[PDB]
């Protein structure tokens, strides 16, 4: 299901066989040419379309390319060497800037930015003033 | 007509098939060359690279160093070269050490450190012996004329 | 699918000035640190592609690929736990007839897919599952 | 590996999930604020420190402050 | 109906002063108004970018075309007041007489503040400022004898002046031509290539022929420019014409039949240069215009318009396609007929690339008369136009990149040319790279390598003519060839289109003008730096082009922008990583490439080729022959050249060229002011300007446009600014200062 | 069968060309000798040819232009180690041709190994392959009239255009 492209000198390298990879996936209604992080254009497939990059940012730099194609149902993938998979994006199906109710805080401060203990304080202690 | 494609049909690897990468002329030249032979021991594959790189390295001392113009000048020159061999083989000697390690099982493949050890033996012992043979040479040179 | 394969790394957080593994591991389990090519007819990173003929471009052979199929599992097994969340929700605020929570899964994801499903309010759940 | 964290005064404007190039951040359901959201950073390992999140805060004073730390391969945005 | 047709708008923008009163009119966020003191520094950064003011191209083109008249209309009131100047304070008429002894004078300063001294003793009763742009050598040649001419050129260039100007609002304000008008590249070409260009050179012609050419006769024969007759005599009088060339007796009648060789008597092929004055031969000049004048008119009928016969650009493209390129050149036209940047960045390179051609072609081949005796004229020149092409070759450049960040579509480029550039980029800079490092290693290792030899006492040992020796074979044998090509390959010829390549010294008034120039060791040396200078600077340049868009560090770099101060301190630091950056560094590595040339130019010049003949054969060269041993080494140009050239400028005070002694060091100054821009940073300003502003509010007052640091972007920009200006003036001082006395 | 296969060679003025029918019973392997010596033939004679014109027309800018014009009196006045350095350097190239004419799928003449990218089914392959054949054919008549001008008429140079 690969997109039709030409080849490039853009490509992964070594990471991708050896520490990790990445893939993205999604659905097109009609052959049309975006451009693709690496250089260079290719024609998406009318249907599904698989593509592998070296680094999460350009996977989610396609996709937002693919919004303006009016194209939604993309989902991202980490591949590691051995051959285990995590899906990464959209993590819980929906969108990050979509609040959804079941999803936890994390790495927050009940306070105001001001409010931080000083670096004195903590001397000798290990952590840090905005980890305290 | 295209010449150039992607590499091994991978259209996402970040290589190309051309002339130049992938010609009969290239794969072939590579396929017996020492580094990438098949059937040669680890000691083999290096005493040839250094019985080639030995022999071409004299010239540069001998014809242009400090004391080209002496009568002792293709003796130094021969010196010189040894020289930098010994600095090549300290630099492959930790190349190894840091690349694989101490201790090593699988055995001949030119990338463990036994193997990496026996290649740089002959290494040295090819380039040292490469260059003596280019000092006997250019001691008296033909001019092939009858 | 061993969800926490990433988070078991070498990787060890240290004692500020760090995020921490995160959700999804900080690093690779593996190891790039591997050697460089090697003769015809030897392999060098472990389970390495064969380059054939062409050792020089071995590391261009690609080994590490996603099924399809592979694929839709783990889209399955790391959103577990929000469908279970989700169908949760839907079972609290009485449902029609309700029977299962896994049954009521089952029916819900029939229909409207799964990706949907995950994507719906309890309220457009209980107005689908009215029937 | 970077550390990101949350303030109070956040205001739910999803701004800076919604410039984050690499998905660290997420809007979570709250009630400090009037619009009843607040912001989280789940995935700090994926974090780049580009700082473009703080650009987008609206706030007097950043509710959302990136503080750059241990590098890995990640964080250093290597592709190689 | 006709596929060229012209198409106007009547009354398309109302003519009124409401506008101005409004700054910031042409920009949507700038109209709105002045909160902090970053909207005046946008205001004047944002001006001329009509892409981002409109969204129409007809609207962009529209005011493109205007504004040119604009242009126009002030490079006519420049010449104007130059003739004028060389009329109301000048000294060519005394000059025009002995063009030997007196010495070129076009501006005069006024007798305030001790500011006279300034005013030298040119020559011919006259006290003014030495002009060395050349104007009195080009008038001499034109033929202008008199001063009430130069004035009536004078007023010709004035009312020029004001016609472009009533041009650009007429076509503005009133006939706004559409956009189809514009895209109408082959008429435009055949027009362009045989009006402007035919016409312009076989006018020209005519103007040498019957006006120049004789009256350039009788000048050098002798003739008192006052009994000289009028211009227009000539032209009416064919017999005084026939006395000077006895061909004009046959009339026109030669040409219309095909005898166009009894026209040899004015139309030669002589080569070489006129002894007496040291300059082209005009017959041979004009030759060149009415030869250049077919060829041109010819050309300007390749293109079809309106009847079917010619050529289509569209086609020719699409055809040039082979097995290692894809579609080819397929989609370029629409490019290049559709956006304005991309235009630019083609024309603007050949632009530069000519001005840097005319300045080595303009020195040995020296043009007009009595200008290579005139040393401090000749260089100007030089390095004038050496600098003009420096930037804007580097200019087409940042336009090109302007375009594949604004312009380019990846839907109207698959597989062509440009994709497949696009595709290989990596292996492109990666060789790039290498090229650059193997040619600087070795090209200035030999410097070094000599220096350290001759500094341990280790002559022997060096790179040079009288040791280890890299002679320039190849181009030694490429001046052989152009020696003996007179008489062999270019049989009709009669001397060497330059005495550079080889022939014997032609001397004029005592002093040197062209000398076969030989190339040795050290000329090997300084050819290959040039090479090693220009290559890092296509390096940086074509990097910001090919990178513009995406990089692997940052894959959305185009969403960011041209002109991006960064994209954050992450990825490990992503500072200076725009295309504009690029341009930025680019810019600095132009001012070295140049500056070596000029120096070349410069020392070679004083060395080897000007200077004073005896009668009998026994050459002087200005520097004395030193640049051979002196400049294989480091040392030998610090002191051999700057150190002893520099005498001059140091020892102005007290002289009417104090000036280039106190411009010498404002330069300085100014160079070493921008060091604090380059170096510094916003932030910290920001936060001094904080104090500052405290003690304003202390005592009750503060500005509303809130003062605030200048972005990174402009302090980039303010510091290549003032580096620039510094390092180009503290050597035009350098050298005029210089040049006067060697003259 | 070569001859119900071959599509290069075969051109306009005369089709399939075999007179004497010197391919009639030959086998594939005999054939492609054939084929692999006319283009070798044939390419040396081009290269050859280039070289004359060059000595002749007396651009030869090397030794100081000390050698003559003639081409076959320079290689009399050439030093043993430049012919000895020749022959060693091309029986090199020969070897490593041989390496490439063992590998499964050679095509006879191909040492570029463009097999890899085109066949013959493109016409714009097979008709450039047919330049450089008729190229090369007409190059080795050329190489061995000039030799005879030069040695028996007694001329090294063009003597047919050369009278504008
Ligand atoms: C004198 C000051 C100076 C020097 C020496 C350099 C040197 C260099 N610059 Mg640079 N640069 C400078 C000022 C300088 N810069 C300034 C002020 C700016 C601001 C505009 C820049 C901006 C700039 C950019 C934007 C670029 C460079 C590039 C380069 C490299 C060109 C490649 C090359 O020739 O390698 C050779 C380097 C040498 C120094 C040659 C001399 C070294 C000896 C003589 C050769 C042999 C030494 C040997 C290798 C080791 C000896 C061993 C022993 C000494 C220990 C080189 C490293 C380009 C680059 O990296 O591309 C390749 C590039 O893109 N420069
Ligand atoms: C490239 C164009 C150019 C340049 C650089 C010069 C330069 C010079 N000319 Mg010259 N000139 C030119 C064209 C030019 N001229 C033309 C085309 C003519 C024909 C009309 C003349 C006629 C001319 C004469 C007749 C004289 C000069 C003189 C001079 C010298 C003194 C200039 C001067 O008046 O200082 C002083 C400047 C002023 C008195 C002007 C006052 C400053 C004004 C008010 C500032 C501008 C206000 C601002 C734009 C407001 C904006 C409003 C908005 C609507 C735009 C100076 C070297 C003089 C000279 O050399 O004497 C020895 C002299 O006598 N020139
Ligand atoms: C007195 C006559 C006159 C008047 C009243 C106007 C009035 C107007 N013009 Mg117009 N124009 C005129 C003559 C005039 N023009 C001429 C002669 C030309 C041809 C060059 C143009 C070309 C032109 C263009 C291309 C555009 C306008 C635009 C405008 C409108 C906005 C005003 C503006 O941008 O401020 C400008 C005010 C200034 C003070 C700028 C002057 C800058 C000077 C000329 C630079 C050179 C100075 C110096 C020599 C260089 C440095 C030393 C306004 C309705 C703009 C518009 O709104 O279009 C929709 C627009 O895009 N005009
Ligand atoms: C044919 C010539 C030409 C033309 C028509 C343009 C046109 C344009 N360029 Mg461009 N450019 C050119 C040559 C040209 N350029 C060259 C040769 C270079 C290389 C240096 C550049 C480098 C360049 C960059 C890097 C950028 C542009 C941009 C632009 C666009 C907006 C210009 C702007 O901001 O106006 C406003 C103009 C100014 C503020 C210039 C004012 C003059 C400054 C202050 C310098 C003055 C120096 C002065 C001579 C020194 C006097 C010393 C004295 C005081 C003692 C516009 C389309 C910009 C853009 O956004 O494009 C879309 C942009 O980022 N160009
Ligand atoms: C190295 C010499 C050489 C060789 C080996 C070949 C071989 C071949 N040619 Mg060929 N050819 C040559 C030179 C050669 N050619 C020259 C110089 C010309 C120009 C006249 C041609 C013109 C030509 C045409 C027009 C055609 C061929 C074809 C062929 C192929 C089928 C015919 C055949 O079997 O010929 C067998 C030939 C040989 C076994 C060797 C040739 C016999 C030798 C040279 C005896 C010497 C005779 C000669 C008179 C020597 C004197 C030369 C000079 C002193 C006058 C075959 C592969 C045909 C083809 O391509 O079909 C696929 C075809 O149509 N050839
Ligand atoms: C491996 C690198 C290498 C090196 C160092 C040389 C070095 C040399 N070649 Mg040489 N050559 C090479 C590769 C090389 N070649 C290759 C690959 C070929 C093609 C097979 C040739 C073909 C060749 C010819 C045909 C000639 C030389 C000649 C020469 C000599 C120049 C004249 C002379 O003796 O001045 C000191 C010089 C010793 C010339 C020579 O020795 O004539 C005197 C000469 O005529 N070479
Ligand atoms: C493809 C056709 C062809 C070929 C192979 C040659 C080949 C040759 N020509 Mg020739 N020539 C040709 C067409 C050709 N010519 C035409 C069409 C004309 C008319 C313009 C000439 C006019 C011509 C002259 C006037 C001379 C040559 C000479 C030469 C010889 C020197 C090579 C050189 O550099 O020439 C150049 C060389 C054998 C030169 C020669 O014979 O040197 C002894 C020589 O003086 N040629
Ligand atoms: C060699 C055996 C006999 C040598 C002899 O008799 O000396 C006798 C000769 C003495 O030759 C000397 O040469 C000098 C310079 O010209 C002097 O001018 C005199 O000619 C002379 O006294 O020794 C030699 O020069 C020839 C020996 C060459 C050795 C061949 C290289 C072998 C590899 C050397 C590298 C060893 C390092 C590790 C090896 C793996
Ligand atoms: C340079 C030799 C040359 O011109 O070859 C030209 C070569 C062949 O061009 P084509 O004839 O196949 O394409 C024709 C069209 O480009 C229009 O001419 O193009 C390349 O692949 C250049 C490769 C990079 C250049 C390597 C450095
Ligand atoms: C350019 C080119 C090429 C290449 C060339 C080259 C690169 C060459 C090189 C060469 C070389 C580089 C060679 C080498 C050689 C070496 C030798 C020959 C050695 C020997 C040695 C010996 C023989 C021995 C020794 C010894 C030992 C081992 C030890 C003990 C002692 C003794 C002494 C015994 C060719 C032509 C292909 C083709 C074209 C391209
Ligand atoms: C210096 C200057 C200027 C200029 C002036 C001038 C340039 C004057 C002149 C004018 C003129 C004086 C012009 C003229 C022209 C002429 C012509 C252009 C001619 C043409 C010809 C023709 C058109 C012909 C045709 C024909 C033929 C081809 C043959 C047959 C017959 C007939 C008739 C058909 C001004 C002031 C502006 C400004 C300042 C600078």
């Amino acid at each position: 299901p690969f997109p039709t492209f030409g080849g490039s000198t853009g490509g992964w390298l070594r990471a991708a066989e050896v520490e990790e990879k990445y893939a993205i996936t999604w659905t097109s209604t009609k052959e049309q040419i975006f451009e693709m992080p690496t250089g260079g254009a290719a024609i998406m497939r009318n249907g599904e379309n698989l593509l592998y990059l070296a680094r999460k940012e350009q996977c989610l730099a396609l996709s937002t390319q693919l919004r303006t194609f009016k194209i939604n149902d993309y989902k991202i993938y980490r591949i590691f060497p051995s051959g285990e998979v995590q899906y990464l994006h959209p993590k819980d199906g929906v969108f990050p800037e979509k609040v959804n109710p079941g999803r936890t805080s994390v790495n927050s401060r009940g306070f105001s930015i001001g409010k931080n203990p000083n670096p004195a304080s903590i001397k000798f202690s290990g952590i840090t003033t905005y980890e305290s | 007509a295209n010449f150039i494609k992607p590499y091994n049909d991978d259209p996402f690897v970040g290589h190309l098939a051309t002339p130049i990468t992938s010609s009969s002329l290239t794969r072939a030249l590579l396929k017996n060359l020492p580094a990438y032979r098949f059937g040669l021991t680890p000691l083999l594959r290096g005493l040839e690279i250094g019985l080639a790189h030995g022999y071409f390295l004299i010239g540069p001392f001998a014809q242009l160093g400090p004391l080209r113009n002496s009568d002792i000048g293709l003796l130094a020159g021969f010196l010189s070269t040894i020289g930098l061999i010994l600095i090549l083989t300290l630099g492959l000697t930790i190349y190894g050490a840091a690349a694989f390690g101490q201790e090593k099982s699988n055995g001949s493949e030119l990338q463990t450190k036994k193997s990496w050890d026996q290649f740089k033996g002959g290494f040295f012992v090819g380039a040292c012996g490469s260059a003596g043979f280019a000092f006997i040479c250019l001691s008296s040179i033909p001019t092939f004329a009858l | 699918v061993d969800l926490d394969y990433g988070m078991k790394n070498s990787y060890v957080p240290a004692t500020g000035g760090d995020g921490g593994q995160g959700q999804f591991g900080a690093q690779s389990p593996n190891d790039w640190r591997v050697a460089g090519t090697s003769p015809v007819g030897e392999t060098s990173y472990a389970g390495a592609a064969d380059g054939g003929e062409e050792p020089w471009f071995a590391e261009a052979i690609s080994t590490v690929s996603l099924d399809l199929q592979k694929a839709d599992e783990t889209l399955k097994a790391f959103t577990k736990d929000a469908a279970a969340f989700k169908i949760e929700e839907f079972a609290a605020e009485k449902p029609y007839g309700f029977t299962s929570s896994d049954a009521a899964m089952e029916e819900l994801v029939g229909k409207l897919g799964y990706s949907k499903f995950l994507e719906m309010s309890t309220k457009q759940l209980m107005k689908t599952w009215g029937t | 590996s970077h550390t990101v964290k949350i303030y109070d005064t956040c205001i739910g404007c999803t701004q800076c999930v919604r410039a984050c190039p690499t998905d660290v951040l997420e809007m979570v359901p709250w009630d400090g604020c009037k619009s009843g959201q607040i912001a989280s950073s789940p995935r700090v390992e994926d974090c780049v420190g580009c700082k473009r999140c703080e650009t987008a805060c609206p706030t007097d004073f950043l509710s959302v402050r990136v503080y750059l730390g241990a590098e890995t391969t990640r964080s250093l945005g290597l592709a190689y | 109906s006709k596929n060229v047709q012209v198409f106007v708008e009547k009354d398309a923008v109302e003519t009124s002063f409401a506008k101005w009163a409004q700054p910031g009119h042409f920009s949507r966020t700038l109209a709105k108004g002045p909160k902090t003191t970053t909207w005046i520094w946008n205001l004047h950064a944002d001006a001329h970018d009509f892409d981002s003011q409109t969204s129409s191209l007809e609207e962009v083109s529209r005011k493109i075309f205007s504004a040119h008249f604009g242009q126009l209309a002030i490079i006519f009131l420049w010449i104007s007041g130059m003739h004028f100047h060389g009329a109301y304070f000048s000294n060519y008429s005394a000059w025009l007489t002995d063009p030997i002894s007196i010495k070129q004078s076009s501006q005069v300063v006024w007798p305030i503040v001790g500011q006279e001294i300034l005013n030298a003793d040119v020559g011919g009763n006259f006290q003014g400022i030495q002009t060395t742009s050349g104007w009195f050598q080009m008038w001499r040649a034109e033929g202008i004898t008199s001063e009430v001419e130069l004035y009536w050129t004078a007023i010709g260039g004035l009312a020029m002046s004001a016609i472009m100007l009533f041009a650009g609002w007429f076509h503005y304000h009133k006939a706004a031509p559409k956009l189809e008008w514009f895209q109408n590249a082959e008429s435009m070409m055949n027009h362009h290539l045989a009006g402007l260009l035919g016409l312009g050179c076989l006018s020209w012609s005519g103007h040498q022929i019957h006006i120049a050419l004789p009256i350039n006769k009788l000048l050098d024969a002798g003739v008192s420019p006052q009994e000289i007759p009028l211009p227009h005599e000539f032209l009416i009088n064919r017999d005084l014409m026939a006395q000077l060339y006895p061909s004009f007796s046959k009339g026109l009648a030669p040409f219309f039949g095909g005898n166009w060789g009894e026209y040899s008597d004015f139309l030669t092929f002589k080569g070489g240069l006129n002894p007496v004055t040291g300059g082209l031969w005009l017959s041979d000049i004009a030759h060149h215009h009415l030869a250049l004048s077919v060829l041109f008119i010819i050309a300007g009928h390749m293109y079809r318009t309106n009847w079917g016969i010619g050529h289509n650009m569209k086609e020719i493209l699409e055809a040039h396609k082979g097995p290692f390129t894809g579609e080819g050149h397929k989609g370029l036209y629409e490019i290049l007929t559709t956006s304005w940047h991309a235009q630019l960045a083609i024309n603007l390179a050949m632009m530069g690339s000519l001005s840097i051609i005319v300045a080595h072609h303009m020195y040995a081949m020296p043009p007009y008369p009595y200008l290579a005796t005139d040393y401090a004229t000749q260089l100007s020149l030089f390095t004038h136009h050496m600098w003009i092409g420096g930037f804007c070759v580097v200019g087409g450049a940042a336009h090109g990149a302007i375009f594949m960040v604004r312009d380019y579509t990846p839907a109207n480029n698959y597989n062509n040319l440009l994709d497949r550039v696009l595709r290989h980029r990596d292996a492109i800079i990666s060789h790039l790279n290498w090229v650059c490092i193997f040619l600087g290693c070795h090209a200035f290792g030999f410097y070094i390598h000599n220096d350290t030899m001759r500094a341990l006492g280790r002559p022997q040992d060096m790179f040079s003519d009288k040791a280890i020796q890299l002679q320039p074979i190849f181009a030694q044998w490429i001046q052989n060839i152009h020696l003996l090509a007179p008489g062999t390959t270019a049989p009709n010829a009669l001397a060497t289109t330059s005495y550079a390549f080889g022939g014997d010294v032609i001397e004029v008034g005592g002093k040197i003008a062209m000398m076969p120039i030989k190339l040795g060791t050290a000329d090997f040396m300084v050819h290959h730096i040039h090479a090693f200078t220009i290559h890092v600077t296509v390096l940086i340049l074509l990097k910001g082009v090919l990178y513009a868009r995406s990089s692997k560090l940052i894959p959305d770099k185009a969403n960011l922008g041209f002109r991006f101060p960064c994209d954050g301190p992450g990825r490990g630091g992503t500072c200076q990583s725009s295309s504009w950056d690029h341009v930025f560094l680019g810019l600095f590595w132009m001012y070295n490439s140049i500056s070596v040339v000029i120096f070349h130019f410069s020392w070679k010049m004083q060395s080897d080729v000007w200077g004073t003949i005896t009668p009998d054969g026994a050459i002087s060269h200005i520097t004395g022959g030193n640049f051979a041993q002196s400049s294989i080494t480091i040392n030998g140009w610090l002191r051999d050249f700057l150190w002893s050239q520099a005498s001059q400028v140091i020892q102005s005070y007290g002289s009417a060229s104090s000036a280039y002694g106190l411009i010498f060091l404002g330069a300085h100054f100014i160079w070493a002011f921008s060091l604090m821009f380059l170096f510094s940073g916003r932030g910290y300003w920001q936060e001094l300007i904080e104090s500052i502003v405290w003690a304003h509010n202390k005592l009750n007052f503060a500005p509303t446009i809130q003062p605030r640091a200048l972005s990174i972007t402009q302090g980039r920009a303010v510091g290549l600014a003032h580096y620039l200006l510094g390092g180009i003036g503290t050597t035009w001082a350098f050298f005029l200062a210089r040049a006067i006395s060697i003259t | 069968a070569w001859r119900d296969e071959v599509v290069v060679g075969i051109t306009a003025p005369v089709g399939f060309f075999d007179p004497l029918g010197l391919s009639k019973g030959k086998d594939d392997a005999t054939m492609a000798y054939y084929r692999e010596a006319e283009l070798k033939n044939g390419r040396v004679a081009m290269a050859a040819c280039l070289g004359w014109y060059l000595n002749a027309g007396g651009v030869h800018p090397a030794f100081n232009s000390e050698l003559s014009n003639d081409p076959l009196k320079a290689m009399v006045e050439l030093p043993a180690v430049g012919w000895l350095q020749f022959v060693l350097g091309c029986g090199a190239i020969e070897w490593l041709g041989q390496q490439i004419k063992e590998r499964p799928g050679y095509v006879p003449g191909d040492l570029l190994g463009a097999s890899y990218w085109v066949d013959n089914s493109d016409e714009g392959w097979v008709m450039y392959q047919n330049k450089e054949l008729n190229n090369g054919r007409l190059a080795m008549l050329a190489i061995v009239g000039m030799v005879y001008q030069d040695v028996f008429v007694g001329d090294y140079g063009d003597m047919m255009y050369k009278q504008l």
